[PDB]
RNA sequence: UAUACGUUAAGUGGAAAAGGAUGUGGAGUUGCUUAGACAACCAGGAUGUUGGCUUAGAAGCAGCCACCAUUUAAAGAGUGC
RNA sequence: UUGGCACCUCGAUGUCGGCUCAUCGCAUCCUGGGGCUGUAGUCGGUCCCAAGGGUUGGGCUGUUCGCCCAUUAAAGCGGUA
């Protein structure tokens, strides 16, 4: 209970911090494609995490793309992100934000050109 | 399909001929070829990967050896502990534990070299194996 | 069937119901099927 | 009687052993066969395979059954050949222990004194081959002014080989089939000594006068304390000597 | 196959089982234990056999205690024979048995065993039974 | 062919046990639960590794021992086929 | 069934086996209909529903029972003093 009220805390934190990040779907791949992901990421130094929907509102209101399988890039990235995603096309690459900017699926793209 | 096959030794048959007779390909060429590019510690029992495709054509795939494979030639011993947690019987070095992280890094998942020697030590955790 | 009194489940799969009043066991494995008499 | 009838008997054994013997076989069939069920009907005969040297053999089969189940019962054959020629072996094993046993017992027997043939009676009726005190060395004269202790019987032997001295003294016995078990309280005197236990192990042997019999000289630190009297040696020397006389006293 | 070494009187009455029990009303040598809620004899082959039912689906199961002992005997005229003549002869040795008394014991083991345990004891004895531990 | 309140539906009543069962009624305790539970549907369900021992072979699953770490949202050195 | 108890019957309840005559139950031997199968088929095992009908002739023995020969779809178990 207090245990989700500090997740969405910690989560609206790191939120805050950053300044880039993006929200894609997980659904339709392998845990290989996605460690895959994870390990090119872990040598991006671009963190990667999974949530739930609602803790994720939560957080972000302390928002239509939020629905449905969820997970989120953090870069204190988008061109890793489309990379991978040109490579396996089973992916939403749904939306993206920047300095708190909401960030379009073209703008993420442009940032990944 | 994998294949735990020592180095120098290929094509000895029972096991590694039926291992491809279902895939009906030239089971001895192919494992001299093996021998070619394994040219290496006879007895280091690579793990081999092969894919054949519908129309014969084979593709394999040497990689490093078992975790229990580097431990024993590291112990220099046989066989793990046939109880262990009951009788350790095993010990190698922390810096071979060392050695066989960076050695192994390049397959792996853990990025970090300290989350693969932890792999590593729960496998000889399982082995019977204590560390120095 | 396995007609018997100490009707149970067996695995996991094994469902009990009533059927006109009286006990069975469904199963897909047919040897795990049951009923009371 | 007892000595002979377990001769006898690990005969019977031995030549019952030499009739059920088919193991090898089954498993190298076995092992083809896992390694060629995949051009195998169910229902077949036979089946021209080759050996991993590459010979062609023709191993029947089951026409009922299925090449796995035939294989699988090619290893339950060799699996129980294997059990029985065990169980076998271990019997050999055991009986010849007992051969062995009563073998240098009959030694002692021949090279015995009443005060051993007291203790060696009660020694089988232990073994309960039979039905119904700290006295345990006898010794003589030596080399070096030197006293060197013996037993004629097995326990008396134990007795003074494990509590009547210390690890690193040493111990002269045969270096052959049987003989007594003898040596001085911490046996470290001159090669004088060393030779002249060898005269006291060649008088109390296997063969009594036998003028090539070597003795064995071993540190007590190796004598191993494994049916009774069993002892085996390491950290041993041995020499070429012969029997003696009464002088050996 | 208990039984009482010496005994004053190899024949006995049998007696009345009226009542709840007097004491072992209540598990405290173990943790898991089983009591009864009926009231009967009980003789050596039917503990021997819950006995070594538990320990076979335990295998090393830390301990036990069985809480009785078949004290008394039990007679038989021998077959197809007329009344009277003398009492018979004994026959075996028999536990007597109030309700609320516990039978069975265990410790060192988990809740779950002991109870599937207890369970296959009480189906090889004759009366209704209940899972009981320790307060 | 009463009154009121409830119960049962088996002809129980109007014959009987061990034992078995999502039968129903009443009390009671307790876990989870719209920061979204149970079921269902979609997806994943991985790496050292085929954990090691034993075994001809035992590769999650004949059996002995152990049952750790990594990606991790999570995947058991493995629930059943 | 072997039995236990002595309740009717000792001013009489005739007792084994066999013949004739059948009759009832079903815990079914066959025939019928099904489930499961370590049911390939043919044959089977086991269990369930079913008592409509049928359920052999001889040798030995007083025999019942039983063994044997040859058949049969099968050669049922019992109650009725």
């Amino acid at each position: 209970i207090e245990t989700k009220k500090v997740v969405v805390e910690e989560i609206a934190s790191k939120l805050k911090e950053s300044k880039s990040t993006i929200i894609v779907d997980y659904r339709g791949l392998n845990v290989s494609e996605v460690t895959e992901l994870r390990k090119q990421l872990r040598e991006a130094n671009v963190e990667f995490k999974v949530y739930k929907n609602t803790m994720t509102r939560r957080a972000v209101e302390q928002n239509d793309f939020l629905t449905g399988p969820n997970a989120i890039a953090f870069s204190t990235p988008a061109k890793v992100l489309n990379d991978f995603a040109k490579n396996h096309e089973a992916l939403e690459i749904k939306a993206g934000v920047i300095e708190g900017k909401v960030s379009t699926v073209e703008e993420v793209k442009a940032l990944a050109e | 399909v994998k294949l735990q096959i020592p180095a120098g030794k290929a094509n000895p048959a029972p096991p590694v001929g039926p291992a491809l007779g279902q895939a009906g390909v030239n089971i001895m060429g192919f494992c001299k070829e093996f021998n070619a590019r394994t040219a290496d510690q006879a007895g280091l029992i690579i793990p081999v990967e092969i894919s054949v495709y519908e129309d014969r054509s084979f593709t394999f795939i040497t990689k490093t050896p078992p975790a229990a494979v580097l431990l024993k030639k590291a112990a220099g011993i046989e066989s793990g502990s046939g109880e262990p947690n009951r009788n350790k019987v095993a010990t190698v070095k922390r810096d071979k534990v060392r050695e066989i992280a960076e050695t192994k890094m390049p397959d792996l998942n853990a990025a970090d070299v300290e989350a693969a020697m932890r792999m590593v030590e729960g496998t000889a955790r399982s082995m019977g194996i204590v560390i120095e | 069937m396995k007609v018997r009194p100490s009707v149970k489940p067996i695995c996991e799969k094994c469902k009990v119901i009533r059927r006109k009043g009286k006990v069975m066991v469904i199963c897909e494995n047919p040897k795990h099927k049951q009923k009371q008499g | 009687n007892e000595r002979k009838k377990n001769a006898n008997k690990i005969k019977k054994l031995e030549k019952t052993l030499e009739y059920s013997e088919n193991a090898k076989e089954f498993q190298l069939y076995g092992e083809l066969l896992t390694a060629n069920l995949y051009m195998l009907k169910k229902g077949d005969k036979q089946a021209e395979v080759i050996n991993y040297e590459s010979p062609t053999i023709t191993i029947p089969l089951n026409p009922n059954k299925t090449p796995s189940e035939n294989a699988q019962a090619y290893f339950t054959k060799y699996q129980k050949a294997k059990n029985s020629v065990a169980v076998v072996e271990e019997q050999i094993r055991l009986a010849q222990e007992e051969i062995e046993y009563f073998d240098q017992l009959i030694q002692q027997l021949s090279s015995a004194s009443p005060r051993d043939i007291s203790e060696i009676r009660e020694e089988l009726v232990e073994g309960k081959y039979l039905r119904p005190h700290n006295p345990v060395l006898e010794t003589y004269e030596s080399t070096s002014g030197l006293t060197i202790l013996v037993g004629k019987n097995n326990r008396q032997n134990e007795y003074l080989t494990t509590r009547v001295a210390a690890r690193d003294d040493i111990w002269l016995h045969t270096k052959d089939i049987p003989g007594s078990h003898v040596v001085i309280r911490s046996s470290e005197p001159d090669e004088q000594t060393i030779m002249e236990a060898a005269t006291i192990a060649a008088y109390f042997s296997k063969a009594k006068d036998s003028s090539s019999v070597p003795v064995d000289y071993t540190k007590i630190r190796h004598v191993k304390k494994p049916k009774p009297g069993f002892v085996t040696y390491d950290s041993q020397h041995t020499v070429f000597v012969t029997p003696d006389a009464d002088t050996v006293i | 196959m208990l039984l009482p070494k010496r005994v004053k009187y190899r024949r006995e009455h049998r007696g009345k089982m009226r009542g709840r029990a007097k004491g072992g009303t209540e598990v405290h040598f173990g943790e898991f234990g089983i009591q009864a809620l009926e009231a009967s004899w009980i003789t050596n082959r039917q503990i021997e056999a819950a006995r070594i039912a538990m320990t076979r689906y335990m295998k090393r199961g830390g301990k036990v205690w069985i809480k009785i002992f078949p004290s008394k005997p039990y007679t038989a005229k021998p077959l197809e024979v007329r009344m009277g003549s003398g009492k018979g002869a004994p026959e075996g040795w028999v536990a007597v048995v109030k309700p609320g008394k516990v039978l069975f014991e265990i410790s060192g083991v988990s809740e779950e065993v002991a109870r599937e345990a207890l369970r296959l004891a009480s189906h090889k004895l004759p009366i209704k039974t209940k899972f009981v531990k320790r307060e």
